[PDB]
């Protein structure tokens, strides 16, 4: 009983469904990654290091590695309330959280009083312990290697944390920063912080993020198959 | 004497509890949860094979009880065909579910596109087609014969009967006892080694507990498979090799072997769906 | 700079007219009762003229 | 300094509103006939979204609507035959607003890219393509409504609304005045005012003609997520995260009615009115929408059947449809 116009409408809707299914099949294979941190710490630098070797609003960068397609979601241009748009990133594969090692004694640009490292710690607290990122593992990229080396060879770390008792060597200080920046999360069974110090080692960064993505993909497939 | 009554009780309880569990699995996989994942389709097909296999049990039970088959040639023809059919379909759906889990764990980048509901559907289609391609010879070659004042309808063969029956028995044995066991063992072993070595499942007490639970469910699956399949296949192959004299002990041995081979299909819904974590999550929703 | 702007803007906002809330609520009530026969969701219609026929 | 006189001017405004408020809405509607037990069922269901739908908008022909989701697809729904008219690939995967022209010739969408994209629906070549890229904000575009075929008013993440000349691609007036991040706006039927609610728990009326604020309504608590004008253009309702909706008057300036239940705690994402205005449908966050009698504050009915968060709502112009979008990728046309 369908006329020519209704037949054309049905055929057009079928073609739209076909192209939509192809697009959804393409977009159910891509890997989503989300950059955060302080306004100076590490995110634009790591995406700049990323784009230099493979080739306002949200800055995007797409690349391929080992036949896996990744995505870059740099939200540094969103000078607004983080609460009202943080729920838009549920289906991200992993979070690349960039902080600065050498920001423990640097004074924040506003009010000349608040610490940079403790502010990054508060941001990591709010991101680890919110209702939107529970099944998403958080990679952490403690950047600013050489600046941290020089500033701990010059100044003690106890100016930032008034509980430090170890020596002013790199290994113990970086271990202290890492463990204090790890244990703050309130749920350690599901969340799995894969930490990796870096300054400019591009080959190790992509392999580390691919290992973390492979682990969370394995966890997702284990959820899919009902084993876990 | 009374051995036939115990065989009747065993067959009846196995058939009843198998149909009971399969009906619950069908109901919960249709109405409560949906079948939009690959594993749901695989469990549904396994439940289909298990329900269709165990429905022919009272036919064989009354065949042994009355000592004759009063149900006609076409009925036991389709019963024998659907028995071979369901046994291969259950075997291949267990094997392909196992290789799907191995692909999911050990090959995750490839499983991003190899693990889709459409691919699960076409694998199930190829499963039932490749089972039909070997159940079709059982269709026409099954017939009803008369012997010793009684009616039985074991399938015959061609004029050179000896190598034909030998070839069919060894083909069934090699396929449904070397294809399932070897593939499922190597695939679940590689999966459990790579699942031991992963960062998510090592370094804590709860990670080791999840590791232990996954290895335990894999071991229970392979153990009930081996326990249900080995005593009947080698009993068939030794009845084909040597002539076992007619004794009540060997008859109740044969009936126990058949009962175990059907307890396999009884327990696959329990150890594949009731123990599945997504199904348990759906169970806790109500 | 924003403090004097908000002060002047809200001083301009303050000296406006305010009709009695009984009158405004009565006007809202009148608009609701005068369009009761026109609203399809308040008063359902039979499926003859309904453009949403289930099938 | 001037903070004390600003505070006493605040107090003078509240005293004037208290003196001008002589009878609440529920006192005069005590003898009105309630809508009673209402029942509504899902006539149509628009399946075809593969991701998280955030906003939609109807059309003035009451037939064609437009929806947007996280996948980056702008699907035009024919709510009569449950068809797909167009599929526009958005350049930004993140959108939480879209608008549909009364003329139908243009469609709009915007999100975390801070830019409103305009697409042409009646192009002579027969396809859909970009026509103007309205950029100039510094926050996420959280709401957009076509004033007419050549103007759009948008609420943004930079606490300022903005009228836009769609042709030249530049603003003509900026509605600064929010001390908080504005999410939603709604247009008057006569198309001369629009009220926008922000995260500072205040909705403000604005004169579209010149770009000045006229009132501010500070009854809510947490933050405003939704807003919708009354059909007569002399009232509006506000959705918010404090488990309460509020009806206001542009003239009396007080809070007329409160729409809250002690058994519900979740927030409100979308609000829209019917033709008569007796019916306000607030999309809650308890996986369903709620039917509110807009004169008795009585929950007449429930619109259940959504598997995820209710994201958007809209009643068509002739009032025969309640189109509810949701995070569970399923639109449901109700009647
Ligand atoms: C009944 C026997 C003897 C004949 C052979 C029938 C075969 C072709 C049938 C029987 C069971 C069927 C499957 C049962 C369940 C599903 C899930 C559904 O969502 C897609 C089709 C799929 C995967 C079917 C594919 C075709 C199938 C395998
Ligand atoms: C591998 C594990 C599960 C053990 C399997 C045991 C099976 C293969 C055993 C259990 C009972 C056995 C039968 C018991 C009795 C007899 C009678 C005897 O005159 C010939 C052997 C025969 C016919 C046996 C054949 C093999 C048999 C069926
Ligand atoms: N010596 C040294 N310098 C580094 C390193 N990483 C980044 N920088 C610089 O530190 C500034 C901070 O600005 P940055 O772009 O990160 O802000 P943002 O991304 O939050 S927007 C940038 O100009 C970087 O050159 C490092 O390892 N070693
Ligand atoms: C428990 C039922 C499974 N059956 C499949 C068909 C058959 C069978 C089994 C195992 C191996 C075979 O070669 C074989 O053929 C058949 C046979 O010769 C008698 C026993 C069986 O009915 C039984 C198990």
């Amino acid at each position: 009983t369908l006329s020519a116009e209704d037949k054309a409408a049905v055929e057009r809707s079928k073609m739209i469904d076909r192209n939509l299914r192809e697009d959804g099949e393409k977009a159910a294979r891509e890997v989503k990654l989300l950059l955060l941190g302080a306004g100076e710490s590490g995110k634009s630098t790591i995406v700049k290091q990323m784009k230099i070797i493979h080739e306002t609003g949200i800055v995007e960068t797409h690349f391929t590695f080992k036949d896996l397609h990744f995505k870059m979601f740099d939200v540094g241009g969103q000078r607004s309330e983080r609460k009202k748009w943080i729920h838009c990133f549920e289906g991200v594969t992993a979070i690349i959280f960039c902080v600065a090692l050498s920001d423990y004694d640097l004074v924040l640009a506003e009010d000349e009083e608040m610490n940079r490292m403790h502010e990054s710690m508060k941001l990591f607290d709010s991101i680890c312990n919110n209702k939107w990122f529970t099944d998403t593992s958080i990679i952490l990229f403690l950047n600013k290697k050489d600046l941290f080396e020089e500033k701990i060879k010059k100044s003690p770390l106890t100016i930032c944390y008034p509980e430090y008792a170890g020596s002013n060597t790199y290994e113990e200080a970086a271990a202290y920063i890492q463990c204090q920046f790890e244990d703050l999360n309130k749920r350690k069974d599901t969340k799995e912080i894969y930490t990796h110090f870096t300054c400019a080692t591009d080959t190790k960064n992509v392999q580390f993020v691919f290992d973390a993505v492979t682990d969370v993909i394995i966890k997702n497939n284990l959820k899919d198959c009902g084993l876990f | 004497m009374i051995t036939a009554i115990t065989i009747m009780a065993l067959y009846s309880i196995v058939c009843v509890v198998g149909l009971f569990g399969n009906f619950l699995v069908m109901y919960v996989i249709v109405r409560y949860t949906k079948m939009k994942t690959a594993t749901n389709i695989y469990i549904f097909n396994l439940a289909l094979a298990d329900a269709l296999a165990t429905s022919t049990l009272p036919f064989q039970s009354v065949n042994y009880l009355m000592g004759t088959w009063p149900f006609g040639t076409i009925l036991c023809k389709i019963v024998i065909s659907i028995d071979y059919y369901n046994m291969f379909t259950s075997i291949f759906t267990l094997c392909t579910m196992s290789v799907d889990r191995y692909i999911a764990v050990c090959h995750p980048v490839k499983a991003l596109d190899f693990r889709t509901p459409r691919n699960a559907k076409i694998i199930n289609v190829c499963n039932w087609i490749l089972s039909s391609a070997i159940g079709l010879p059982v269709m026409f070659m099954a017939t009803t014969k008369y012997r010793q004042g009684s009616i039985d309808c074991t399938l015959t063969f061609s004029h050179p009967t000896w190598y034909w029956e030998n070839l069919l028995k060894i083909c069934v044995f090699i396929f449904a006892f070397i294809m399932p066991v070897l593939i499922i063992t190597v695939c679940y072993g590689l999966m459990i080694l790579r699942l031991k070595s992963v960062r998510m499942l090592s370094g804590s007490k709860e990670k080791d507990r999840n590791l232990r639970r996954i290895t335990r469910m894999v071991l229970v699956v392979v153990a009930v498979f081996i326990v249900c399949w080995t005593p009947i296949h080698i009993y068939v192959i030794i009845k084909a090799l040597v002539t076992i004299p007619e004794t009540t002990f060997q008859t109740v041995s044969w009936h126990f072997c058949i009962a175990l081979g059907y307890t396999n299909s009884c327990l696959n819904p329990v150890l594949y769906a009731f123990l599945d974590e997504n199904f348990k999550r759906c169970f806790r929703e109500f | 700079a924003q403090a004097r702007k908000l002060v002047e803007q809200l001083k301009m906002e303050a000296n406006i007219d305010r009709i009695k809330v009984s009158k405004a609520a009565a006007d809202l009530m009148a608009y609701c009762e005068a369009h009761a026969k026109e609203d399809p969701l308040l008063t359902p219609v039979p499926a003859s003229e309904n453009p949403f026929r289930e099938k | 300094q001037l903070r004390q006189e600003a505070e006493q001017l605040k107090n003078q405004i509240r005293d004037a509103r208290k003196a001008c408020a002589d009878a609440t809405l529920s006192q005069i509607t005590n003898n009105i006939d309630p809508v009673g037990r209402i029942q509504m069922r899902t006539r149509r269901t628009l399946r075809g979204h593969l991701a998280k739908i955030y906003a939609m908008h109807w059309g003035t022909d009451s037939r064609l609507l437009v929806s947007a989701s996280q996948d980056g697809k702008l699907i035009i729904w024919d709510s009569y035959t449950t068809n797909k008219v167009h599929a526009i690939p958005l350049r930004s995967s993140w959108v939480m607003t879209c608008a549909y022209a009364p003329s139908g010739n243009y469609v709009a969408c915007g999100g975390l890219d801070n830019i409103c994209s305009i697409y042409n629906l009646k192009t002579r070549e027969g396809n859909v393509r970009v026509s103007r890229e309205l950029a100039g904000h510094t926050g996420y575009l959280s709401c957009c409504r076509f004033l007419d075929d050549n103007q759009i008013v948008t609420s943004s993440g930079d606490t300022t609304c903005a009228l836009w000349d769609i042709e030249t691609g530049q603003q003509t007036t900026t509605f600064t005045g929010h001390t908080g991040d504005v999410m939603s706006l709604s247009l008057a039927p006569d198309t001369r005012l629009f009220v926008s609610g922000a995260c500072d728990a205040s909705a403000k009326l604005w004169d579209v003609r010149e770009g000045m604020c006229r009132q501010t309504f500070t009854g809510h608590e947490s933050d405003i997520n939704a807003i919708c004008f009354f059909p007569n253009g002399n009232a509006f309702a506000t959705g918010s995260d404090d488990a309460t909706c509020r009806l206001f008057d542009l003239r009396a300036d007080q809070e007329l009615m409160t729409y809250s239940h002690d058994n519900i705690i979740c927030g409100i994402t979308s609000v829209s009115f019917s033709k008569s205005g007796r019916l306000l449908l607030a999309g809650y966050d308890d996986f369903n929408c709620n039917v509110w009698d807009a004169l008795k504050a009585d929950r007449a009915g429930v619109l259940a059947g959504h598997d995820n968060r209710v994201s958007c709502l809209g009643v068509t112009d002739d009032g025969m449809a309640v189109a509810t979008g949701s995070w569970d990728s399923f639109l449901k046309i109700w009647n």
